RNA sequence: CCCCAUGAAAAGGGAGUCUGGAACGAUCCCGGGAGACCGUACCUAGAACCGACACUGGUGCCCGGGUGAGAAGCCCAAG
RNA sequence: CAAAGCCACGAUAGGUCGCAGUGACCAGAGGGACCUGACUGUUUAAUAAAAACAUAGGUCCCCGCUAGCCCGAAAGGGUGUG
């Protein structure tokens, strides 16, 4: 798993911060999205709601932010991630 | 002579009575025939109780307040009745449990509200079943027996460790029971007069009788050493 | 000795120093159960915690989460 | 009458051409109005101390404007 | 998806709840809609993304077009009162 | 920031939502009318209260300059 | 920022007077040995403030709520909104 994640980052264009994908996936220009367990709940349902919406695959991530933005490698979490170029890696069909 | 201080407190006077509207309210289970499921709104803090609340809304419209039960949240949904099942919090009845099971507040018979296990630390297990009713432990290890749709809840009542933290101070001692009807501070008698003291008078001060007595003994005699086992540190 | 000496040389080292050691593990960082040990959570009584991002009261211990 | 709480201790020198100073009394403040569910800090509302029958004024065009914000009360409609 | 003709629905403003039409996509954060005939009618007003809640019906329109047309489209699904229903 | 102390309740107001009613109709402004009854003097204390008194006792409460940390002491403003 | 007017504070040099330079006023004597009480606290109004009481702590006893504890004639009362 981690081994495909680590080649996303290290070429395929990637989406920080729930904003901008959230802005974004409404519009469904977004290949996918992985949240960790620890998004707030209000949010959750809205991203679930708005997966059906243009049917855009999710991976439910049983981590937190921090695992997740460890992987990431930035120092703090990252609460979700938004994805526009899977690049190599073999992550979509998740 | 005038009578003892364990006796001024048979007048039912002011200096022994509750001041509870500074409390938040009677926190015993609301009576529910059915299965129900209810959500957490708010925790307070009770002062005369030495163990947090909860404020719990009713799926049917209902407001009630049990002890609260350890690592519950506001918004976290409690079903309560026969159907739930064992899970934290959850308030259920002593005829689905297993054996061995942890949970606290069980009620004595049905609709009653809940007599034992009710402050903080504490918890209740399950030593066996009985023929009409169930086998419970208190932490005083002794046993009692309730009906079987007695009511209970899964989990610890909150305030662990509760007197690990010295009170360090007679100050806290005095906010300690500012409000509960405890007389402060506790005055020992053998040094009163004996005008108002079975063991008061005397210029050396010593024990005059034997304090143990026989269980006849009139009140306001009972002093001291009242039906003990045995004595000694060992 | 730090937070052992907050009230000076009264009431007993002995007593000062079990008061001392369970008094950090109150101030010691915790991890926060709902959103996470990001921020931290404070006691404002026996039981009661919650930190100033999940902002989910929940139930504790006398001085433990 | 004897000293207390209802009235904040004010005088008179400022905007003030005559020549005299002396004090006055008035009551303390309010706030936005009283109950608790979502214990949110509201806004938008009207609070004085007088009230100007001012009928929107005092409360948001919003569906439940003067009611609450959003973050407590999906629970209705 | 946000998709031009979904009819949707808005969190906020003075509708706060009644229903307009989807025309076109003026950029990533706003697009213009209409509710022709509410019972305020609400005029031709674009809106931030994050203020509107997509619903389960669409409706096939061109790129912005008019409000007679909607005013057609719409009925010829037949959805003229379910503009609450949606 | 502190709490094993968690720090009052009503009436009185204002708003929100749903039902019924009639079509006239205002929490707008403009003009008009009214708004019980009773408290209301004085003294607040080295002479107005109590202590048997025109009593160094107590019962209060609240509030300029300089010198000077200062409501300390001194002196002097208002009186 | 820095200049100007103000204003407070904190230092430097020099000269100079007297016995006296926190000039008045206001304003700890200090040190050592020992006993007792752990301490702050409280109390003999109008002969006594202390080592007398409370204290934080250790320790034991009673008791599973229709308990235990105590009060009244009785209804029952209060520790019990536990």
């Amino acid at each position: 798993f981690e081994g495909e994640l680590k080649t996303l980052l290290r070429s395929g264009k990637v989406i920080l911060g729930t904003r901008k994908t959230l802005k974004l996936l409404k519009t469904g220009k977004v290949k996918g999205v992985v949240v960790s367990s620890t998004l707030r709940q209000d949010l959750k349902d809205d991203i679930m709601t708005f997966s059906k919406f243009s049917d855009i695959p999710i991976y439910l991530y049983k981590g937190s932010g921090y695992e997740l933005g460890t992987l990431c490698g930035k120092p703090f979490m990252v609460s979700v991630i938004g994805i526009v170029d899977e690049g190599e890696s073999k992550i979509l069909e998740f | 002579g005038k009578k003892l201080l364990q006796q001024r407190a048979g007048r039912g006077g002011i200096n022994f009575r509750s001041p509870s509207w500074r409390r938040v309210g009677p926190a015993r289970y609301p009576n529910i025939e059915g299965d129900h499921k209810g959500k957490i709104i708010d925790i307070l803090h009770n002062p005369g109780v030495t163990a947090p609340v909860v404020k719990v809304k009713l799926d049917n419209g209902l407001q009630f307040y049990i002890p609260a039960v350890q690592g519950v949240a506001v918004g976290q949904e409690i079903s309560i009745g026969k159907n739930a099942t064992i899970s934290n919090g959850n308030i259920v009845e002593v005829g689905q449990l297993p054996e061995g099971t942890v949970i606290c507040n069980v009620e004595k018979l049905k609709g009653d509200g809940g007599k034992f296990a009710r402050a903080a630390g504490s918890y209740a297990v399950i030593s066996g079943k009985a023929g009409n009713k169930v086998l419970i432990k208190l932490s005083s290890e002794k046993i009692v027996e309730v009906s079987q749709n007695a009511r209970a809840t899964v989990g610890i009542i909150a305030g662990g460790g509760f007197v690990e933290k010295p009170l360090l101070k007679a100050g806290n001692n005095y906010w300690k029971y500012r409000v509960r009807a405890v007389k402060w501070p506790v005055v020992r008698g053998v040094a009163m007069n004996a005008v108002s003291h079975p063991h008061g008078g005397g210029l050396h001060q010593s024990v005059s009788r034997p304090s143990t007595v026989s269980r006849n003994a009139p009140p306001g005699r009972k002093v001291g050493h009242i039906a003990s086992r045995r004595t000694g540190r060992r | 000795t730090g937070i052992a000496g907050r009230f000076g040389a009264r009431y007993g080292s002995s007593t000062r120093k079990k008061w001392k050691e369970v008094m950090e593990r109150r101030y010691m960082p915790h991890q926060c159960p709902y959103c996470k040990t990001t921020g931290k959570v404070v006691r404002i009584a026996s039981g009661i915690w919650y930190c100033r991002k999940c902002e989910t009261k929940w139930a504790g211990l006398a001085y433990t989460p | 009458s004897p000293q207390q709480r209802s009235g904040s201790f004010r005088k008179v020198f400022v905007k003030l051409p005559s020549g005299k100073s002396t004090i006055h009394y008035e009551r303390r403040k309010d706030n936005i109005a009283r109950c608790g569910m979502c214990k949110k800090p509201l806004n938008g509302v009207k609070n004085n101390y007088t009230y100007k029958y001012s009928k929107t004024e005092k409360r948001p065009e919003r569906v439940y404007g003067g009611y609450l914000c959003h973050k407590c009360l999906e629970s209705l409609i | 998806a946000i998709e031009i003709g979904r009819i949707c629905v808005k969190t906020r403003g003075r509708e706060a709840g009644k229903k307009c039409v989807i025309v076109d996509i003026i950029d990533s954060n706003f697009v213009l809609v209409t509710g022709p005939k509410e019972i305020n009618g609400v005029k031709r007003r674009r809106v931030n993304i994050l203020h509107i809640e997509p619903t389960d019906k669409k409706v096939e329109i061109n790129k912005g077009a008019t409000d007679q047309e909607v005013k057609q489209a719409i009925e010829q699904s037949g959805l003229t009162d379910f503009i609450k229903e949606a």
